[PDB]
């Protein structure tokens, strides 16, 4: 991160985890100038990482990324019949797990308005990030940079880019507050190329200490069978008879 | 994620190389087992809820850590932790399914033991959860099936400790 | 692969598969057997399949193979023959998994810009892959060169 | 004939009012959501032809007997009078979803035409079926579910206008049942 | 640190390669002039003392709020004989760096033995940045002044202040 | 990013000076050469993907590197080497025409080593790529524009070595 | 600097930069003469500059210095002339980049929230700019005069 | 550092309890392995050099890393690397001697994977090439000794990772 | 070379070279060291342009390649190329020296008597000349280009 060592999240289901601070003592500040952009990791194949590719937005990954939830309404009558579940993939995509019971019923207002098909995506996606459970939970608790970086990443499926990105999202909340920052990233150019009224936010980019944890494995990097061909011996050849 | 047909595929693909005799040995040895990976995957589904509540009586239940000032003695914390075992138990059902602990390396054991260290939860007596857990779920699917599900879970605990 | 294609979609949306899905891993599980025999049949007359095949192609598209083509010489041949070998490789790979994930992954994400940049026409690797599809097909049963040339198809859609 | 605009008239008219907030922000959202109906309805000119062959022939697919000797679509007059019937409902439900609302396939297309299909001998059944699988593919071009062929669009959601659809071709079959 | 010599071959060891005509025509450039970057090197140490004298005054005639006491926010400044001592010092320390630099054709040792940690120390000890550039280019200047027509001694003297002004600086813009 | 006459105006102004006539004599000298500047610049933008096409072919092409167990084995891979050879050319472009090096900091060698290190991509082969592109570029913008696109060039290399 | 505005305009597209702005650039370079005599001109004139631009912004608002005013004695009168040579300062530097990026990074961002937090009224520091625009103006040519006006504009629309 | 006789010792001790009969189980089963132990410990002592050598050849010696512009190109690389190896296989016969791999947190793993990172070795290569050193350590001292001593060889690649 | 010339043209009318000459070697000398620039682009640029001319070249004229023509088989395909390497390298001769007397003098004087007395088409080799002039102006820059195929046109010209 442009700020110290400490101001990067955990990628992980559902977090909030920084795990730098008083009882680590694991810190690294840097001298990053005001024009600087990170080099984010694509979660998918390379070549559509938007950097030199700026129109490969709205464009699946496929295999290679996460699963993207679409509303799409498509029978020969244009039923939707998966109007339960874009719901719980709602609560991952901005709690990521699923709430107390004692926590969810002030957020059944907004839960039967979304099943009657009377919300899109995007308004039920601000209804969740606006809420007094997202705020007690992400807000109050953390340093002001510290979460409006984690809350970048859970709407938009990347961390920022640098400076002038987080100067900009930090100088919102100084007038407007936590409500001013979540409605200037939902209603972001970003927001609407990617997801639209209609798709759920997913993971889209990732930093190399995320990737370096998740690959970089056993049982990810392959035991050495890139290299390692085994073929036969010649003399073993020169002594073979028939097949069958 | 990757599966045991993903690896083996992935094994021959990154030589330029098409399925031999011992691709051909893995591949059957995967499609033997499958059927009972599926009765083992449909029974567990089956009791969750039980074997959760079975593994966290006989492991942590009446211990100290879950009296006033206790990891676990709030009802949030409670909570929290019933959950975290609802996940270990679903992800090593996928794993075994699969054949192939690689979503437990990229959806679980992540930036899982900087997450419990930052947050305080004991990694001891976690690990006995599993380990009480992996006790129950090989009761209730049998001794094949149990030995299949106890391979992910000392995966888990290897990863966690 | 199957599975691994129902497990990612039942992933994201936090749930256990249904039993849809698990249906339709089981009639996998059961098919497997044929779908290894089939592999087999395509994988052991690799040699055969690719001689015909580059044959077609050069019959149909003279002039990549015309002085000055992208696979004019002998070893601009041997490599266009080498790629359909690589293609044919990867259909086999896709017949076993049962789904055109090995196909797509490896082989098929950003191959018009790699063609693009050899200099290569991509609708000379179709048509060498359209070639290389009736001449596997042909050594085929019915429902086995129905099921087998699903492959092809995807490969040559993906290559326009 | 009326749109979706006119409708709303056609009832503040009726009591005698004006238009105020309460029954505009319906109308507001409509005039906001004017790209994607002209999005939508491109789909369905675009392939306007294919929709017509692959509905008429999957209705012979279904059912030969249309094509025995004596059949409705037997000869090569009846086939061209059927080709030309089901590309005129085509165009009478287009008209309808740009319109935003079914006067115009009512009064112009509906109004008449059961008396004169029982009086000529077309069979209802085989012609209500013809409009359904339309009804199948306008659904699949309007939610880009085409299995054929993809069109090129901004990202979202597309049901509104599809279930507009779905509900006019339906209200095309009830007139002629 | 590394001269001009020293990087050109670490280039070229970068990749395994053996020199060619490019490279020595870089170690030429330098063979070419080093007759005149060693006489700049014994005029700078001919005339140590009276240029930082020279500078100095100059500084503090436009600056003389350095002379000063501090305000209340606690700078350090050339305020007291103890912080004069110590601003005279670094002077000297400039100096003699970018002599050095000047002799190496090169300005890595300037960002070994200078740069690295220079802001941090003097914004801990809340030492004025500003002034401090303004006396490097000010000590270039005067040094300047002793070759003037021949100007491939003027840019040759200009390398280092301006290396040093441009790195201690920050980026308004 | 700051170009030559942005470093002349900061290096003036953080010190409360008037350009004076070093100053003066750095604007002149890149005032004098921005037109060859200008002119090189156009003529890469002509001829990038031939540049990038010959420098791949003359570097990486038939080595083991694109053969299986090779980084830039399958075809994911190869477009994306060749988009970052794309990168890197069209930066040094930048660079040169700006006449200072700070945009290949601020957008290019920022945590470049470390993405590739955990991605597993040979560094020694993409300096020798960097180093092939650096001749074609030369090569085909003359001897003045290509050593002004080699001082880039080799600062990249050097940035990410 | 149009040099760098041209460069990141064409770096955020991932593509070279185009003839049109290579033609920009090629013109700019070629009016960098004109541009530092402009600049010189209006540099070493300062002290005429920032006097009459004071002057008539005294006599055209009497309250900053009028008794309790803003710029009320002997030192608020000395910053305020201090701030106009800053801003005189800022538009040579803007004349020389041929671009307001100067300008604007230095001096025009968070202007409003600095002023207001010095309790100084923005639309006086507008009067002075001005005025000094008036009086910079007077003393070059036709065509010059123009080309410097230009800045002056901006940042009095900046500063409204 | 403690080692399982220290850690059933500190997981009494620190509930005021005396040592019971779940310790005693483990105490059991540590002094049952102890002699397999010290005789794999000897045999790696015995054939340390040629371990490292035989992983180094199989992993990385002829890949481009150890061309020029690879991590252990120059000779204080290649130097620097093989004794890090050798730093890898002490420490884990250490752990498996001890039966515990706290060791390796307190002495090996604890800001390794920063210095790394700070110098730009690649952490990737480094984790293949324990892992070709966990073949060969497996390979010479048998099953048994294999899986204990393969433990904390994954325990060392997980906290790299 | 424009001195030789002028110089000649000066020595027949025994008179010493009048102030225009003068004029005309004063311009070349100051022009020759982008006259090298543009020679070094278009020498070292060589394998491509006699490749993607020899493309072109066989793509228009399929007769010359065809069985029995001219250039038919691998040794007349190398030696057609080889043809077009030397009026390349005339082609930079004539842009070094300022004037086409080197590809006048070399290559074009009797190349007519040649060309008939090998059975080679000339038409053939004009058409190669224009493809590899086309493929060479589209290296270089707009003026650049003018001037460079300045040379191929007079090179076409004197081969009808
Ligand atoms: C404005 C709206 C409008 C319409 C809807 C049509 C309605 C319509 N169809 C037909 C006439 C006809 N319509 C059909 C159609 C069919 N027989 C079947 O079983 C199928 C269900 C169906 C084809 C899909 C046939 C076959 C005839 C000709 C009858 C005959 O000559 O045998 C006629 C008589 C005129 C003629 O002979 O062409 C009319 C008015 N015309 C209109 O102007
Ligand atoms: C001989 C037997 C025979 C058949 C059974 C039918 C086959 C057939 N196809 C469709 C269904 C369809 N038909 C089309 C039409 C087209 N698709 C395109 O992309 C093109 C643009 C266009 C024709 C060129 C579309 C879009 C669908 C919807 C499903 C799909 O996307 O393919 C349906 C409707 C499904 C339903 O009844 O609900 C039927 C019955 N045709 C036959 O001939
Ligand atoms: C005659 C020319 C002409 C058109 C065809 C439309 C073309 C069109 N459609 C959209 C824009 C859009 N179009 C769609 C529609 C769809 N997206 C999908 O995923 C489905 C395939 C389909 C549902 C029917 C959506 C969802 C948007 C963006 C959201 C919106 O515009 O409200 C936009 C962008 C402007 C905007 O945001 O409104 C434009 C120009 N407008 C025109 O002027
Ligand atoms: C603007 C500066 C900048 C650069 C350069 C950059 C590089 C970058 N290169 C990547 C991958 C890659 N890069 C390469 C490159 C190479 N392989 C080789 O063998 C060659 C030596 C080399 C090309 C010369 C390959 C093969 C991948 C894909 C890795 C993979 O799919 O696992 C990725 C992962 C993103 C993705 O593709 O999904 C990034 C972010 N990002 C940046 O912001
Ligand atoms: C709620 C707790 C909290 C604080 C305090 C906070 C500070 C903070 N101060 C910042 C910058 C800054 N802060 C200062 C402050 C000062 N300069 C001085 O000389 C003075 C000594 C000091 C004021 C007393 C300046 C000048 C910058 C701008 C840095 C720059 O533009 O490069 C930035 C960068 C964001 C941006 O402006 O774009 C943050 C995030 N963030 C927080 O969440
Ligand atoms: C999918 C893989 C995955 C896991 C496992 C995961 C765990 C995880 N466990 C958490 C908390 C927790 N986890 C526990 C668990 C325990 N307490 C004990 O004493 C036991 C030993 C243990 C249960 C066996 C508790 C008590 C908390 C709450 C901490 C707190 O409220 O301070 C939190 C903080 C989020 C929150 O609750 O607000 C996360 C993110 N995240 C993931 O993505
Ligand atoms: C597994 C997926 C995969 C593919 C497909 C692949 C293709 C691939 N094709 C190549 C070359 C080539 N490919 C061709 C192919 C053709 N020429 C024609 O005219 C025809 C249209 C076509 C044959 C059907 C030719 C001529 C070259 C050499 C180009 C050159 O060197 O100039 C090369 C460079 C040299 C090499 O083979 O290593 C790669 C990497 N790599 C992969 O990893
Ligand atoms: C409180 C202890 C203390 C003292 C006294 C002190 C003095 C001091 N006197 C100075 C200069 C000076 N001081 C004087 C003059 C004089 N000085 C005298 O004590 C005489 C009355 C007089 C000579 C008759 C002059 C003329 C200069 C200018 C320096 C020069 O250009 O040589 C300077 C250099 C900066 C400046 O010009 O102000 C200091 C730091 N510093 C201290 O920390």
């Amino acid at each position: 991160h442009p700020y110290g060592r400490g101001n990067d999240p955990l990628l992980i289901q559902f977090g909030a985890i920084f795990p730098i601070g008083t009882k680590n003592l694991k810190q690294n500040p840097a001298p990053f100038g005001k024009d600087t952009r990170r080099l984010l990791i694509r979660r998918g194949p390379g070549i559509y990482n938007q950097v030199g590719n700026p129109s490969t937005r709205s464009v699946s990954v496929g295999s290679l990324g996460p699963k993207v939830f679409k509303s799409e309404g498509i029978n020969s009558n244009a039923q939707r019949t998966n109007n339960e579940s874009i719901l719980q993939a709602s609560y991952l995509a901005v709690f990521g797990r699923m709430i107390y019971q004692n926590e969810r019923i002030g957020l059944k207002g907004i839960d039967n308005k979304f099943l009657d098909n009377n919300l899109s995506v995007k308004e039920l996606i601000r209804s969740l990030a606006i809420s007094d459970t997202f705020r007690s939970l992400y807000w109050t608790p953390l340093y002001v940079c510290k979460s409006i970086e984690w809350i970048h990443y859970r709407l938009l499926g990347r961390p920022t880019y640098g400076r002038q990105e987080i100067n900009q999202y930090f100088n919102v909340a100084y007038k407007k507050g936590f409500v001013g920052v979540i409605n200037s990233i939902i209603d972001s150019v970003e927001y609407n190329e990617c997801f639209g009224d209609n798709i759920v936010p997913y993971e889209r980019y990732l930093t190399a200490n995320s990737v370096s944890q998740r690959q970089l494995k056993l049982g990810n990097i392959i035991k050495s069978a890139n290299l390692k061909p085994q073929n036969i011996e010649k003399f073993v050849q020169l002594g073979q008879s028939q097949t069958n | 994620m990757q599966d045991a047909i993903t690896s083996v595929i992935n094994a021959a693909d990154v030589q330029g190389k098409y399925l031999d005799a011992n691709s051909v040995e893995k591949l059957r040895g995967y499609f033997q087992t499958g059927e009972l990976r599926v009765r083992a995957a449909a029974t567990i589904a089956a009791n969750a809820a039980t074997i959760i509540k079975e593994a966290v009586a006989k492991s942590l239940l009446y211990s100290d850590i879950t009296r006033p000032g206790g990891n676990m003695y709030t009802t949030r914390r409670y909570a929290a932790c019933i959950r975290d075992l609802d996940y270990y138990l679903r992800y090593a059902t996928y794993g075994m399914l699969a054949g192939d602990p690689s979503i437990l390396d990229e959806r679980v054991l992540n930036g899982l033991k900087e997450t419990y260290n930052s947050l305080g939860v004991p990694i001891g007596a976690t690990i006995q959860a599993i380990q009480a857990m992996k006790e129950v779920t090989g009761s209730l699917v049998g001794s094949d099936a149990g030995k299949e599900m106890g391979l992910y879970f000392d995966y888990i605990c290897s990863g966690l400790s | 692969s199957i599975v691994t294609k129902s497990i990612v979609n039942a992933d994201a949306e936090a749930r256990y598969l249904s039993p849809g899905e698990l249906d339709r891993i089981k009639s996998f599980v059961l098919s497997g057997q044929r779908r290894l025999r089939i592999a087999q049949t395509l994988t052991e007359n690799r040699e055969r399949i690719v001689k015909q095949g580059g044959q077609q192609l050069f019959q149909r598209r003279p002039d990549v193979v015309s002085p000055g083509g992208n696979a004019y010489g002998e070893e601009m041949t041997a490599t266009c023959l080498r790629d359909l070998d690589y293609y044919l490789r990867l259909v086999t790979y896709g017949i076993i998994a049962g789904d055109v994930t090995p196909i797509e992954e490896i082989g098929l994400v950003g191959v018009k810009e790699m063609y693009s940049a050899l200099g290569t026409p991509i609708s000379g690797v179709a048509e060498g892959i359209r070639c290389m599809k009736d001449v596997a097909c042909s050594l085929l049963s019915g429902e086995d060169a129905a099921e087998v040339g699903f492959y092809f198809d995807y490969t040559l859609a993906a290559m326009q | 004939m009326l749109d979706a605009f006119s409708r709303v008239v056609v009832n503040s008219d009726a009591k005698a009012a004006y238009v105020g907030g309460s029954d505009l922000q319906a109308l507001k959202s409509f005039i906001a959501d004017g790209n994607k109906r002209l999005d939508a309805v491109n789909s369905i000119v675009s392939n306007a032809s294919c929709m017509v062959s692959d509905a008429v022939s999957g209705m012979i697919c279904e059912n030969p007997g249309l094509i025995s000797p004596g059949g409705n679509c037997y000869t090569n007059r009846r086939m061209a009078a059927c080709l030309r019937d089901g590309e005129i409902i085509l165009r009478y439900v287009s008209y309808a979803l740009l319109a935003g609302d079914a006067s115009v396939l009512e009064d112009r297309c509906l109004n008449g035409l059961k008396e004169t299909y029982i009086a000529l001998g077309v069979p209802t059944n085989s012609s209500i079926r013809a409009v359904s699988i339309m009804k199948a593919q306008a659904v699949a071009f309007i939610t880009n579910t085409a299995t054929e062929r993809k069109m090129s669009f901004a990202a979202g959601d597309c049901t509104s206008l599809a279930s507009e659809v779905a509900s006019y071709f339906d209200r095309v079959g009830a007139a002629i049942s | 640190m590394q001269d001009i010599i020293t990087s050109v071959i670490n280039q070229y060891d970068l990749s395994g390669r053996y020199l060619d005509i490019k490279g020595i025509n870089q170690i030429n450039n330098y063979f070419d002039t080093g007759l005149k970057r060693l006489m700049i090197a014994k005029l700078i140490n001919k005339e140590a003392t009276n240029l930082i004298k020279e500078a100095s005054e100059l500084l503090f005639i436009e600056q003389p709020e350095l002379l000063r006491p501090c305000g209340n926010a606690f700078i350090g400044n050339a305020y007291t004989t103890r912080r004069y001592a110590a601003c005279i010092r670094d002077i000297e320390y400039y100096l003699r760096y970018s002599a050095y630099s000047i002799i190496a054709g090169n300005n890595s040792i300037l960002d070994e033995r200078v740069l690295d940690g220079l802001k941090e120390t003097y914004n801990s000890l809340l030492v004025p940045i500003g002034p401090t550039i303004r006396v490097i280019q000010l000590l270039k200047e005067i040094i300047q002044k002793k070759f003037s027509t021949e100007n491939i001694e003027n840019a040759i003297i200009a390398e280092p202040f301006d290396y040093l002004a441009i790195n201690l600086s920050d980026k308004n813009l």
